[PDB]
């Protein structure tokens, strides 16, 4: 039946990739603490993040078991990075370190998914997909909110659910090209 | 569209 993760389960299978993070230096200063823009002098920083995230806050969420299931996690992991890709430009010092976290995050979090029961613990595809020639804005919890082009945006890997423990899986990961599923995808372990 | 910047 369906799978329920408990808080200390998250926290042991999580937190070493948050910790990975916090090692980095100079990497994770920036983001081991909420985004003050009076301190920092940048008062239109919630004008343009409308979804604020940090090292801190991640933390505190698995501390007090505020996730139910991982993929939670890993969507604060990406909307932090995502803030800061947004507000800060591609030739700065914030904007190059979260570029560093980001590159240690994905090294890390697959074989952790992967001790909790998942394919793996990738948000994005891996390519932008071929194209043929206000409010909350929510596409995807991690994509910061909005109130001629360049084809370099990843879109989040779909998920199918699996039908017996509700663990969600990437149709590219699960799903294979000579296999039908009539009765609805079911995961390796609850086969 | 980018912020003033940290
Ligand atoms: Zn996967
Ligand atoms: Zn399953």
């Amino acid at each position: 039946r369906k799978k329920i993760f408990k808080p200390e389960e998250l926290r042991q299978a999580l937190m070493p990739t948050l910790e990975a993070l916090y090692r980095q230096d100079p990497e994770s200063l920036p983001f081991r603490q909420p985004v003050d823009p009076q301190l920092l002098g940048i008062p239109d920083y919630f004008d343009i993040v409308k979804n604020p995230m940090d090292l801190s806050t991640i933390k505190r969420k698995l501390d007090t078991g505020q996730y139910q299931e991982p993929w939670q996690y890993v969507d604060d992991v990406w909307l932090m990075f995502n803030n800061a890709w947004l507000y800060n430009r591609k030739t700065s010092r914030v904007y190059k370190f979260c570029s560093k976290l980001a590159e240690v995050f994905e090294q890390e979090i697959d074989p952790v998914m992967q001790s909790l029961g998942y394919c793996c613990g990738r948000k994005y595809e891996f390519s932008p997909q071929t194209l043929c020639c206000n409010v909350t804005l929510g596409d995807d919890p991690s994509q910061p909110q909005t109130t001629k082009k360049k084809n370099d945006t990843l879109d989040p890997e779909p998920f199918v659910d699996c039908k017996e423990c509700g663990r969600k899986m990437h149709q590219i990961c699960v799903l294979h090209y000579d296999i039908i599923w009539p009765s609805g995808f079911v995961c390796d372990n609850c086969l | 569209g980018k912020g003033l910047g940290k």
